[PDB]
């Protein structure tokens, strides 16, 4: 799960919000996107080949906002077999404010 | 300016009352005509900029 798409249109009618991470940065942005109907990216697991695809958002018009950071969720320490993680996200859009 | 600066403007119209600090940048027609009204122009149908 790399992130999440937020709106009212989805595609550049009106202003819609982009969450992702890739394979360095957190991206938080928000614009008239035209996104993809299958938006996805591709590893298979790292095994021949790692990330080299974007596919999303065929256009950005007049993006209003943007931030960016280093990698955001961490993976567990130290490992054991089959040990996983509970990843959990509350979303609200109250007052103008995500 | 002298020759009117027209670069400012406002909106006329909308389908509801938006919420506090809600920000709407949409170019579509208001539909102030009861029919559907395709397309840019029509009988009571508003570019709302
Ligand atoms: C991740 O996406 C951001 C926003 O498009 C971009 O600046 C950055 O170059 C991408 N990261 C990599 C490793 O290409
Ligand atoms: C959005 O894009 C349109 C068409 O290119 C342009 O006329 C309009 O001024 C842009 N809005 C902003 C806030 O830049």
């Amino acid at each position: 799960i790399r992130g999440w798409i937020f709106g009212t249109t989805l595609d550049s009618k009106t202003q819609s919000l982009l969450i992702v991470n890739n394979a360095t940065n957190v991206v938080i942005k928000v614009c008239e996107f035209q996104f993809c109907n299958d938006p996805f990216f591709d590893h298979k697991n790292n095994k021949s080949w790692m990330e080299s695809e974007f596919r999303v958002y065929s256009s950005a018009n007049n993006c209003t906002f943007e931030y960016v950071s280093q990698p955001f969720l961490m993976d567990l320490e130290g490992k054991q077999g089959n040990f996983k993680n509970l990843r959990e996200f509350v979303f609200k859009n109250i007052d103008g404010y995500f | 300016k002298v020759s009117g600066n027209y670069n400012y403007l406002y909106r006329l119209f909308r389908k509801s009352n938006l919420k506090p600090f809600e920000r709407d940048i949409s170019t579509e027609i208001y539909q102030a005509g009861n029919k559907p009204c395709n397309g840019v122009a029509g009988f009571n149908c508003y570019f709302p900029l």
